[PDB]
Parts: structure tokens; C-alpha cells; sequence
């Protein structure tokens, strides 16, 4: 008549490889855009061959 | 005394199941006019009355700290005041509780 | 048996039912309004009428001082009962103590309400109001009163 | 117990006897062991007698498939749709030649209680029984205590 | 431990074809390991089982028992989930098709009798499941008028037959 | 763990055999399941039926125009070059054509020649009711032609299979002479007449006016209906027996629980004693000659 | 499904006084028009036969009163008030039980508001106002 | 204007009504959005998004709650009344009326008109179909008088008759079987000429759209309709039929000397399922609502 639950348990993932290791991820992409192509605001309106 | 025989699940359906054991349907329900919180009828309002409550509260803070300590419990009327709101010349002798707020659009 | 029985029995005792409402009656006088559970502020509030007629009766009368000195526990409320609660009603005879119900206690589900004195500088109760008289219902039986208004 | 399982009537299946009779059986499937013990009554009877029982009555279509099984069997299929299969397991070649030929016989309807064995489909000839067979008329149909 | 009620959401059905009816939306929501005793949960389960969503708030708001506010969190936020996730368009237009308790996971006490004697005290819990289903509440089932008791003894007397012969 | 395996194979099997039983598959044909053989199933057909099939008749009558579309639809869309057999099917429309005519006219024949006194709109309706879709597809099932059938959606929907019956029947007319299908539409249609009523089959709406319009032809004057027995008109469950009566004498006589339906039942058993199908009529004479 | 109701529920602030005041005074007026039966066509007077037994009342039990007699003693009586009492129905001796003929008789009176339907349709048919 | 039967008529009728329902909703090619705003009281700065021409104001306080459904009876779209079954139209701000509100005048002129043309379609399906009834108009009369009104050309064989108790009960009767049976009082807003087209007979009617026509300067009136009745009415309507819980008609009443012939009018009184009265007060009320209202200036 002595007993009690188990299964602590967290649900969110963070950042113990850096807390210590040798070996880092291996990532295979960036995060986002080196300088955002800004297109011409005609580009429907010269939406033929050229002007 | 002892059970004699073990009670079954169908007699014991048949008891802890009938109409007068089950929770009895309410219909004394409809919305408050102010704030549409769902009163009940013969009832307050609860959103209204903690409406009241906090601002009660904060009233009677402030005749706190102008009663200093206990047992003081002054012989004049009071009323409150909020921002702006110059003193009536009726609420002459009476005393005067400013907090800081605009007056409510129900207190009046 | 309880034919023609009215007094509840509160507390541990007839004595510990006089100093519980004696107590909620001087809550009541110091902070005008109260919320305590239903029977309780329904006896109280049988008490507070009648103690504001001893306050009206004034204050060189010795049996109301008595009274106010027995029923107010905490003897500032005395000056205040004699020269600010019973001047606040010295032109109605009984209708004060306006005594609602607010909907239950958290803890152990009680029936509860709320008891204020009239005049109450405190902000006011969100009280229920009587149906408004531009309705359908109202509007009708405005018609049938004029009408029979003017068959007269 | 006859109250625990199913019931039918007793019936044919398409009025067999009526025109003509015709073989309630479509398949037999056979599922026999190369090698293994438990198949050597059903080896047998693939031996000498599957080719004298198919040529004695050739509406059924008969299947060997030979199939390494540790219990060989037998499914006989009916016209109606129904699928029987039978377990011919360590028996000997009178059991099995026994069994497939009481399957042969047999129609496809259910092995279950069958509830009053005659049926009669126009059962009544001279007329059904009525509480008004065997009473006499009275003039003009007069009730008991009438007048008129 | 077996946890389905959950899995119940992450059905996808095949695209409907145009000349059908419309397939309305099923939410399954529950709440584990409640510290209330899986019979007096039964009860308030009982009372809601076939009201409207917004009936059943009303009348769960007033109902003064333990259980009444842990119902009334998982439909409001099965409410939520239903408008937001499983594309229910209008937050009202839901009923309560099912609605029953579980065991959960007990825990064991002694109770200490008076005298060197002792009981074994258990600590209760249970589940609540719920699933909405959109569209109006469904009517309840009419009583049955004398027409249709008679209409069903007509029908029992046409029904019998000479037993026990041809 | 308990050791060993024969306990857990069983309880295997059975966990199967309670899986299967809760979520059953959608049901395939005969063809797709692994004992089957089409040209000792045709032959089969053949000789279970006790006849003498010309076995390229028979393989004819079997496939369907839909069949035809569908499996050069299947031969375009994966583009694949079977212009070598499926131009030479032979779908069975012609044969159930005249599987349909022979039917209709011996049918006709015999329903004519066994009661020569029901009018020509009763027999037509019951050539209607024996070679209508229900019964047709009832023997055709339980004789299965429906295992032998090239179609598309399975479960094979009536209409074509009562084009595939009537084209067996063609196929039998081809194969041999029309004395031996008028034997086997005797023994499989003729069949499913009995243990039923006339007015089962007929339906009719109005029998009183037919009975009169049956009495205006015999010269017989009218019929009026005289009330002949009843059990309590009071109660709700009251008995009547309404009879005919031409020129004072009894034609029939019916039961019913209102007067009503007494008189309307009295009509369909004159409107039966006079087309001589009664419930005690002459069983149908299933001999050889 | 429909709340329930009473008779004030939507009624004014003005129209409840107004209520009150039409009510008394309808059944007041309907009280004071049965107050000559015997004007209006009463049903035939017949003289007392020695087989017979006639109408009572309904009475309201006020308390109890000391009373004294010519010998000396004391005798203690119940003041019975007859309130407001009324022959309702009539209902004759073939439909009851074929043995003796019934009267209804009301007792005093009671509210409108807080009675049925049908039983206000029956004094709305007779003219009364309804009885405890 | 030619000979028909009472039902091809309504045939007729409300396919007509159906074509042009059908025009006015095939006239917009796809979804558009409105946001409508909340400028009520309770549940302040929402804001729906709406398809435009589709979502009526129903389908507004269906996203809000139940209670928004069962006690709501018109809509205030920015300045106007709205019945709770008409399609908006752009971008605005809502607001819902009640019975038990604090000035609810326009939702009482709503709910007379609704009880009017219930009486109306009551009214002209109970005749003997040898008789001819001509449905003029309904007088909108304020409701501190005690009934609403219809008035109703009879026939030319019928001005010297008037009915008796049973006839209104079971005018009564029908209108409870109209009452019974939840109907959606649906309305469309139509151009003149088709609204004239529509009628074509009556020409009462002809007049009374013509009247409704001139105020305006786009020539667009009101229809509604109950099932498979169709009548011209000033204003919006109530919702369903089910909100009326007593009705009666009361009585009717000739007023002949301006015409020569006979029109008359029909009188009765309602009360809504939320303000129902006792039993007493309603037979008070009942009973006012046998004198003549005349209201009409
Ligand atoms: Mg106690
Ligand atoms: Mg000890
Ligand atoms: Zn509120």
C-alpha cells in the first residue's frame, strides 16, 4: 500500500548538443535568402519578349 | 448485517440508472442583457458582480488608506470620485474618495 | 415537528446563532454590503431592520443605546450608526436591507447572497430589472388601459 | 442445443427433381503433400481413385494443387455458393473416397436444425380450415337473438 | 494503457464525388487520468450525451459538482480544435454524439481501522471522451402513439401461423 | 513464456478468423481466386445441365459488349496491340436476341395451351413475370452463369445478367433443336410458377371491373354481393365473407376484415376461378413424351 | 425546448399595478352578479319529503371560543366562516352510479394566476372566480 | 389578366419567384468577402468575413452562439432594419434586436407585419374556390392598437353574410397548422416590373405595387414568401413561423361607404413564444381585439 505513478516526461526538444560534445550537425541548407531578388513591379505589364 | 448473495450488474443497472438518480436538465438559463455572460434567472450575473466586486474593492482600498488605522469609522456620509469630476456643492460635508480611473458606464 | 417554528438554529447553540449574526451585523454596519451564505444574511437581515429603528429612536435613549452598544461589537459604529445610518432613513419606515442572490461558493457549493444597506456610496448591485414598457406584451396591455381609460 | 444454433426449413435449393436433377456440386479442391506423413491416405486416393470419381460424374471440376501443408485438405464448393472444407488429415482411402463422395451427394444449404421435415408448398386442397367450415346458415343470416 | 480516442482525429477520407450528400465533420477530443471517481463522471456524461454544444455549456456552467468544469474545458477547447483544425466553419453547429468515462489508473492506501486492522483505501480516477458531430442536434425519438401499438398488434396477428403441421 | 508453438499458431488463426470477421474484404470473382480454369468451368456448365453445348456458342454467349469496351480500353490506355483476338468476340447481343424471342414464344405456347381460358393481357404479364429481371437473375445465380460471366463491377448488375441467361438459352437454341430448349425453359423457368398465386404475378389494380368486363363477354348478366358470414362488425378485428351471386347462384365467395376488402377479395376469386388458375388445378405435367 | 412562466414575467413596471386592480375587479363584479339567485331562473323549489337529504358548504375553521349555557356549564365551540361558496355542477343520478345524483360545490377564492387550464376554462364557462 | 385556376396561378407564381431568386444569385460569378462588423454590445470588435450575397445575418450569429440564433429577430445593418433571412450585400456593421430589448418598436412593426401576411395567407386558401377573394393590402397600423389587420375583397354573392365562431376558430385552426410546420419567412428584393409581372391579376395589388414603387427611386419593392405564398409588404419580417406561440383571429369588420363595393376587414391578435401571456391576460387581450381598428391616417 505504498506505490506511486512513473513516466515523467517533457515535449519540447532543445539544445543539449552544444552542452558538450565533439561532433556537430551536419546541416545540408541555409536558413533563409542571401539578398532577395527584388523583381521589376512592370513585370506583368513587360510580360512580353522585351521593351 | 451481511449481504447474503452478490448484488449483479442488472440489478444494479436498474437502480443506479433510473430517472430519479440521473442530473435533472435546467432551464432557468438565458444571457444577461449587459455583457452576455449567461445568468441564471433569480440569480446575479457573476461577470457583473465581479465587475462590482473588483471595483468595490478598489473603493474600499482607498478608505483604507484615508482611514489611517482601525476603529476611526467617521460620523459623515462618503462618495466617490473619479478623474476630473469637481465635488457637488450637495456633497459638501461628505467624504470626498478619489482613486484614478474614468467613472464606469454603469456607476453614475 | 416544526409548526409556526421560525428561527433557524446556525450555529453551536442559541448564544453562538446571537454572535454569529452579531458579527455579520457589524461586518454589515462597517462596509455596507456583505456576502455570506443565505440563511445566515436572511437572519441577519431580520436583525439589521430592527436595529436601525433603535438607532431612529436616537441617541439619548438609554435602552437603544444599550442595544447598539450589545449588538455592535467594535464601538465605532455607534457614533456611526446614530448620526449617519439612521439620519440616511428618517424619511422611510421599513424598506431597506436589499438582500440578492449571488450564485454559489466555490469551495462547498452554498447557496450565497448579498445584503446592503440603502443610500450605499459603494457602487451599485447589478440589480434585475422589470421588463421595459415598449415590449409587445406591455404595448398591448398599454392599449386595453387606455382603452378602457377612456370607455370610463 | 437447438435454442444456441441457427435454424432453416427444409428446402430445395432451385426445385431439383422437379425438371431435371441436376448436380449440386461445382469444385473439389485438393491440397496433398509430396513428402509428409499426414498426406498418404489423400496420395493414395490421388493415385487410384480421383480419375474413376471424375469420370463418374463430370459436372464437378476437380483440382490437385500438390502443396507442401502438414494437414492436407478438401474444399467442395455448391451451385448456390456455399464453401465446405473438410480436413482429410491421416485418414485412410475408403475414409477419403468415404467423404468425398457424401460431399458429392449433398447440396450446398446449411447442416443446421431443419425445423419440420416436409414442405408442402400447396398444402390444403379441399380448402384451409376456417371457424366458418362446418357451421350451417340460417334464413336470411339471422344472428342470435334477432328480430328481424 | 491503450490510447485510440486520440488517434481518432488523424482519419482522412477519400475526396467526395460531386453528386453526394456532404459528410458532416467528427471531432474526438478526451482528457486523461481526471483525479474524480468514474461514476459521478458518469453521471454528468449521462445528462449531456445528446444536448447541443452550446446547451451543454449552459448547463454545465450551472451544475455545481467537480466534474462540470473539467467538461466544460474539453468541450470548449474540442470547440476550438473543431473550428480551427478539422475545418468546422461555425463554432455553434455542433452536438455531442457520444460522451462516456473510464477507469483510469488507480493508486493503493491503507486506511487504518480502529483496531489492528486495516483497509485497503484506493485513489480514483477516470477519462472523459466526447465526440462532437457537426450539423443540428437530431430530434428525440416521439413516444409511441396508439396508432402505432395498434398497428404493431395487427401486425403480430397477421403474423402467426398453424404450428406444428404442413 | 510458455513454451512451444501450436497454441500460439491457433490463437494465430483465429486472431485472423475474428479480424476478417470484423472488417470484411469486398468481394471478388470467381476468375481472380486461385481455383479456377475457364474451359472445364464452360465444360462443366455443359454437362451439369445434362445438355450438348456447342463449346464456341457457349464461349460466345458468355462475354458482353461491355466487356469488349472495357477490355480495349484497358489494351489503349496501356497502348498494347490486341487486335488479334478482341477484334473476333463476338459479343452476345444476337444470341440473347434470339434467346429472348424463342423464350417469349414457347413460354407464350405453353401458358396458352395449359389455361386456354386466361386472356391474352394475363399471359403477357406472366411471360412478363417468368422472364422478368428478378427470377431470371435468381437462376441464373444459383445456376452460375454469373461465375462464368466476362463483365466489369462485380457483383454483375441484373440487366446483363439476364442478357447472359437469355444468350445461353440462344446458344442452347443454336446448338440443338427448339424441342430441347422448350425442355429446359420448361425445367428452369416453368419451375419458379409454382407455390404462387395468380394475382402474385399479374397485379392487377381493379378486379371488380374486370370481373364484370369477364362477365359481360360469357353473357352472364352482373354480379351482385351479397354479405354471408361475420364475426363481430363492432370490434377492431371483425371477419366478413362477401359472395357473388349471378342470377342467384354462388360464383365465389371471399374473407377480408371489412366489407370492402371482403368484396375486392371475392373479386379475385371469381377473377381466378374463371381463368381456370386455382390453387387446385392440374400440378404441371413434368414428363417426356 | 420552451422556459417556463409565470404571470408577471414580462408585464411592466406600470402594467402589474394595472393587472392587479383589473383582475380584482372583474372577479369582484363576478362575485357581486350571483348575488340574487333567485331573480335570475332558478330551478324548481320542491317541499322537504322525509326520504331526502340536501346541499352543504365549505367552511374556513377560524379557531375556538368558550360558550355557555342556561345550567352553567362550558361548552367550547369551532367558529366555521362560510367564505365564498358556490354550487359548481350538477351531475344527475343515471351518470355517476345509478344510485344517488352529485353536487360540486367550490370553496373560497383563489387566484387566476395560479391555476390550470381547463379548470380556468370551466369557471371562465361558468362565471366564478376559480376555488381553492 | 385571363381565367386560371387558384393552384396554376400559384405555380406560376412562386416559379417566377424562384427564376429571378435564381438571377439574383447567378448575377455574382464567385465568393467575395465582406467583413461585417459587430457594433453591438455584448461581444464587441468582432468581425466576420463573410461571402457576399450567400450569408445571410443568420449566418452571422450562427459563428457567435446558440443564443444569438433563438433571440434574435432583425438585424440593424448600419442605420436599417434587416430581416434575418436576406443575403448582405457590402462591407458594414451589424447589430441584433430582441423582444425583451429596450426600444424595440421596430422589431414589434416587424412581427405585426409577419402575423399580417400569416393571416393573409390563411385567409385566401379557406374560401370556396367558386367564391373569388382579392387580398388588397394590409394597413400598417401601430400596435398600441389591440390586433392587426388584412383586408380582403369577398364576392360578389357574399356581401350580406358574416361568419360565425366556428368559421374563425378554424381560420384559427389553419393558421396553427401554419404555425406548426416551421416555415422560413424568405424574402427577395425585386424591380418593379418583374414584381408587377408577377402578380398580373389582382389589381389591388397592381396599385399597392405601384404605390411602393413611386417612393423609391429605383422602382424596387418587397416580396416575401412563406412556402408557396407570395405577398407585398413595407419593411422586413421576422424569421420563422414557429416565433409566434398564440394567434387568433378575432373578428371582421365591414367598412363599406367608400366604395362601393364591400371590402373586409380581418382582425386578430399574436404574441410571440417569448412574451407569451397567462391565460387570463390573453383572454383580456382576445377580447379588445373585436372592436374595429381604424388607423389608417
Ligand atoms: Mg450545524
Ligand atoms: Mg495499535
Ligand atoms: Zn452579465
Amino acid at each position: 500500500t505504498e506505490k506511486e505513478f512513473m513516466q515523467h516526461a517533457r515535449k519540447a526538444g532543445l539544445v543539449i548538443p552544444p552542452e558538450k560534445s565533439d561532433r556537430s550537425i551536419h546541416l545540408a541548407c541555409t536558413a533563409g535568402i542571401f539578398d532577395a531578388y527584388v523583381p521589376p513591379e512592370g513585370d506583368a505589364r513587360i510580360s512580353s519578349l522585351s521593351k | 448485517a451481511a449481504p447474503k448473495n452478490r448484488r449483479t450488474i442488472e440489478v444494479n443497472r436498474c437502480r443506479r440508472r433510473n430517472p430519479q438518480k440521473l442530473i435533472k436538465v435546467k432551464n432557468n438559463i438565458d444571457v444577461c442583457p449587459e455583457c452576455g455572460h449567461l445568468k441564471q434567472k433569480h440569480v446575479l450575473c457573476a461577470y457583473c458582480y465581479e465587475k462590482v466586486c473588483k471595483e468595490t474593492a478598489e473603493i474600499r482600498r482607498q478608505i483604507g488608506k484615508q482611514e489611517g488605522g482601525p476603529f476611526k469609522a467617521p460620523t459623515i456620509e462618503t462618495v466617490v470620485l473619479y478623474t476630473g469630476e469637481t465635488p457637488s456643492e450637495q456633497d459638501q460635508g461628505k467624504r470626498i474618495i478619489e482613486r484614478d480611473r474614468k467613472r464606469p458606464s454603469w456607476f453614475t | 415537528i416544526s409548526h409556526g417554528r421560525v428561527f433557524r438554529r446556525m450555529g453551536l447553540g442559541p448564544e453562538s446563532r446571537i454572535h454569529l449574526l452579531r458579527n455579520l451585523l457589524t461586518g454589515l454596519v462597517r462596509h455596507e454590503r456583505i456576502e455570506a451564505p443565505w440563511a445566515r444574511v436572511d437572519e441577519m437581515r431580520g436583525y439589521a431592520e430592527k436595529l436601525i429603528d433603535y438607532g431612529k429612536l436616537g441617541d439619548t435613549n438609554e435602552r437603544a443605546m444599550r442595544m447598539a452598544d450589545f449588538w455592535l461589537t467594535e464601538k465605532d459604529l455607534i457614533p456611526k450608526l446614530f448620526q449617519v445610518l439612521a439620519p440616511r432613513y428618517k424619511d422611510q419606515t421599513g424598506g431597506y436591507t436589499r438582500m440578492l442572490q449571488i450564485p454559489n461558493r466555490s469551495l462547498d457549493r452554498a447557496k450565497m447572497a448579498v445584503i446592503e444597506y440603502k443610500g450605499n456610496c459603494l457602487p451599485p448591485l447589478p440589480l434585475p430589472r422589470r421588463d421595459s414598457h415598449l415590449t409587445l406584451l406591455n404595448q398591448l396591455l398599454q392599449g386595453l388601459r387606455q382603452d378602457l381609460r377612456q370607455s370610463q | 442445443t437447438a435454442r444456441g444454433t441457427p435454424s432453416r426449413f427444409l428446402a430445395s435449393v432451385l426445385h431439383n427433381g422437379l425438371g431435371r436433377y441436376v448436380q449440386q456440386l461445382q469444385r473439389l479442391s485438393f491440397s496433398v503433400s509430396r513428402d509428409g506423413a499426414s498426406s498418404r491416405g489423400a496420395r493414395e486416393f490421388v493415385e487410384r481413385e480421383v480419375i474413376d470419381f471424375a469420370r463418374r460424374n463430370p459436372g464437378v471440376v476437380i483440382y490437385v494443387n500438390s502443396r507442401p501443408c502438414c494437414v492436407p485438405r478438401v474444399v467442395a464448393e455448391y451451385l448456390n455458393g456455399a464453401v465446405r472444407e473438410e480436413s482429410i488429415h491421416c485418414k485412410s482411402v475408403e475414409e477419403i473416397s468415404t467423404l468425398v463422395q457424401k460431399l458429392a451427394d449433398q447440396s450446398g444449404l446449411d447442416v443446421i436444425r431443419i425445423r419440420k421435415p416436409f414442405h408442402t408448398d400447396n398444402p390444403s386442397i379441399q380448402g384451409q380450415w376456417h371457424p366458418f367450415t362446418n357451421k350451417p346458415t340460417t334464413f336470411r343470416g339471422l344472428r342470435p337473438r334477432e328480430v328481424q | 494503457i491503450s490510447r485510440k480516442w486520440e488517434k481518432k482525429n488523424k482519419i482522412v477520407y477519400p475526396p467526395q464525388l460531386p453528386g453526394e450528400p456532404r459528410r458532416p465533420a467528427e471531432i474526438y477530443h478526451c482528457r486523461r487520468q481526471i483525479k474524480y471517481s468514474k461514476d459521478k463522471m458518469w453521471y454528468l456524461a449521462k445528462l449531456i450525451r445528446g444536448m447541443s454544444i452550446d446547451q451543454a455549456l449552459a448547463q454545465l456552467e450551472f451544475n455545481d459538482k467537480k466534474g462540470a468544469k473539467i467538461i466544460k474545458e474539453v468541450l470548449l477547447e474540442a470547440q476550438d480544435m473543431a473550428v480551427r483544425d478539422h475545418n468546422v466553419e461555425f463554432r455553434s453547429n455542433l452536438y455531442i454524439a457520444e460522451s462516456t468515462s473510464g477507469r483510469g489508473q488507480c493508486l493503493k492506501r491503507i486506511r487504518y481501522h480502529g483496531r489492528g486492522r486495516f483497509g485497503i483505501m484506493e485513489k480514483v480516477y477516470c477519462h472523459y471522451f466526447v465526440k462532437l458531430v457537426e450539423g443540428p442536434p437530431p430530434p428525440p425519438e416521439p413516444p409511441k402513439t396508439a396508432v402505432a401499438h395498434a398497428k404493431e398488434y395487427i401486425q403480430q396477428l397477421r403474423s402467426r401461423t398453424i404450428v406444428h403441421t404442413l | 513464456v510458455k513454451k512451444g508453438f501450436r497454441a500460439a499458431f491457433r490463437f494465430q488463426k483465429e486472431l485472423e478468423r475474428q479480424r476478417l470477421l470484423r472488417c470484411p474484404p469486398p468481394p471478388v470473382r470467381r476468375s481472380e481466386k486461385p481455383n479456377w480454369d475457364y474451359h472445364a468451368e464452360i465444360q462443366a456448365f455443359g454437362h451439369r445441365l445434362q445438355e450438348n453445348f456447342s463449346l464456341d456458342l457457349l464461349k460466345t454467349a458468355f462475354v458482353n459488349s461491355c466487356y469488349i469496351k472495357s477490355e480495349e480500353a484497358k489494351r489503349q490506355q496501356l497502348g498494347i496491340e490486341k487486335e488479334a483476338v478482341l477484334l473476333n468476340l463476338k459479343s452476345n447481343q444476337e444470341l440473347s436476341e434470339q434467346g429472348t424471342s424463342f423464350s417469349q414464344t414457347c413460354l407464350t405456347q405453353f401458358l396458352e395451351d395449359e389455361y386456354p381460358d386466361m386472356p391474352t393481357e394475363g399471359i403477357k404479364n406472366l411471360v412478363d413475370f417468368l422472364t422478368g429481371e428478378e427470377v431470371v437473375c435468381h437462376v441464373a445465380r444459383n445456376l452460375a452463369v454469373e461465375q462464368l460471366t466476362l463483365s466489369e463491377e462485380f457483383p454483375v448488375p441484373p440487366a446483363v445478367l439476364q442478357q447472359t441467361f437469355f444468350a445461353v438459352i440462344g446458344a442452347l437454341l443454336q446448338s440443338s433443336g427448339p424441342e430441347r430448349t422448350a425442355l429446359f425453359i420448361r425445367d428452369f423457368l416453368i419451375t419458379q410458377m409454382t407455390g404462387k398465386e395468380l394475382f402474385e404475378m399479374w397485379k392487377i389494380i381493379n378486379p371488380m371491373g374486370l370481373l364484370v368486363e369477364e362477365l359481360k363477354k360469357r353473357n352472364v348478366s352482373a354480379p351482385e354481393s351479397r354479405l354471408t358470414r361475420q364475426s363481430g362488425g363492432t370490434t377492431a378485428l371483425p371477419l366478413y365473407f362477401v359472395g357473388l351471386y349471378c342470377d342467384k347462384k354462388l360464383i365465389a365467395e371471399g374473407p377480408g376484415e371489412t366489407v370492402l376488402v371482403a368484396e375486392e377479395e371475392a373479386a379475385r376469386v371469381a377473377l381466378r376461378k374463371l381463368y381456370g388458375f386455382t390453387e387446385n388445378r392440374r400440378p404441371w405435367n413434368y414428363s417426356k413424351p | 425546448g420552451k422556459s417556463g412562466t409565470w404571470w408577471d414575467e414580462h408585464l411592466s413596471e406600470e402594467n402589474v399595478p394595472f393587472i392587479k386592480q383589473l383582475v380584482s375587479d372583474e372577479d369582484k363584479a363576478q362575485l357581486a352578479s350571483k348575488l340574487c339567485p333567485l331573480k335570475d331562473e332558478p330551478w324548481p323549489i320542491h317541499p322537504w319529503e322525509p326520504g331526502s337529504f340536501r346541499v352543504g358548504l365549505i367552511a374556513l375553521k377560524l379557531g375556538m371560543m368558550p360558550l355557555w349555557t342556561k345550567d352553567g356549564q362550558k361548552h367550547v365551540v369551532t367558529l366555521l366562516q362560510v367564505q365564498d361558496c358556490h354550487v359548481l355542477k350538477y351531475t344527475s343520478k343515471e351518470n355517476c352510479n345509478g344510485k344517488m345524483a352529485t353536487l360540486s360545490v367550490g370553496g373560497k377564492t383563489v387566484s387566476r394566476f395560479r391555476k390550470a387550464t381547463s379548470i380556468l376554462e370551466f369557471y371562465r364557462e361558468l362565471g366564478l372566480p376559480p376555488k381553492q | 389578366a385571363s381565367q386560371l385556376s387558384p393552384t396554376e396561378l400559384t405555380e406560376m407564381r412562386n416559379d417566377l419567384f424562384n427564376k429571378e431568386k435564381a438571377r439574383q444569385l447567378s448575377l455574382t460569378p464567385r465568393t467575395e468577402k465582406i467583413e461585417v462588423k459587430h457594433v453591438g454590445k455584448t461581444d464587441p470588435g468582432t468581425v466576420f468575413v463573410m461571402n457576399k450575397n450567400i450569408s445571410t445575418p443568420y449566418s452571422c450569429a450562427m459563428h457567435l452562439s446558440e443564443w444569438y440564433c433563438r433571440k434574435s429577430i432583425l438585424a440593424l445593418v448600419d442605420g436599417q432594419p434587416w430581416d434575418m433571412y436576406k443575403p448582405l450585400t457590402k462591407s458594414c456593421e451589424i447589430k441584433f434586436l430582441t423582444f425583451k430589448d429596450c426600444d424595440p418598436g421596430e422589431v414589434n412593426k416587424a412581427y405585426w407585419r409577419s402575423c399580417a401576411m400569416m393571416m393573409g395567407c390563411v385567409i385566401e386558401r379557406a374560401f370556396k374556390d367558386e367564391y373569388m377573394v382579392n387580398l388588397v393590402r394590409a394597413p400598417e397600423v401601430p400596435v398600441i392598437s389591440g390586433a392587426f389587420c388584412y383586408d380582403v375583397v369577398l364576392d360578389s354573392k357574399l356581401d350580406e353574410w358574416m361568419p360565425t365562431k366556428e368559421n374563425l376558430r378554424s381560420f384559427t385552426k389553419d393558421a396553427h397548422a401554419l404555425i406548426y410546420k416551421d416555415l422560413p419567412f424568405e424574402t427577395l428584393e425585386v424591380e418593379a416590373k418583374v414584381a408587377l409581372e408577377i402578380f398580373q391579376h389582382s389589381k389591388y395589388k397592381v396599385d399597392f405595387i405601384e404605390e411602393k414603387a413611386s417612393q423609391n427611386p429605383e422602382r424596387i419593392v418587397k416580396l416575401h414568401r412563406i412556402g408557396d405564398f407570395i405577398d407585398v409588404s413595407e419593411g422586413p419580417l421576422i424569421p420563422r413561423t414557429s416565433i409566434c406561440f398564440q394567434y387568433e383571429v378575432s373578428a371582421v369588420h365591414n367598412l363599406q361607404p367608400t366604395q362601393p363595393s364591400l371590402i373586409r376587414r380581418f382582425q386578430g391578435v399574436s404574441l410571440p413564444v417569448h412574451l407569451r401571456a397567462h391565460f387570463t391576460i390573453w383572454d383580456k387581450l382576445l377580447e379588445r381585439s373585436r372592436k374595429m381598428v381604424t388607423e389608417d391616417q
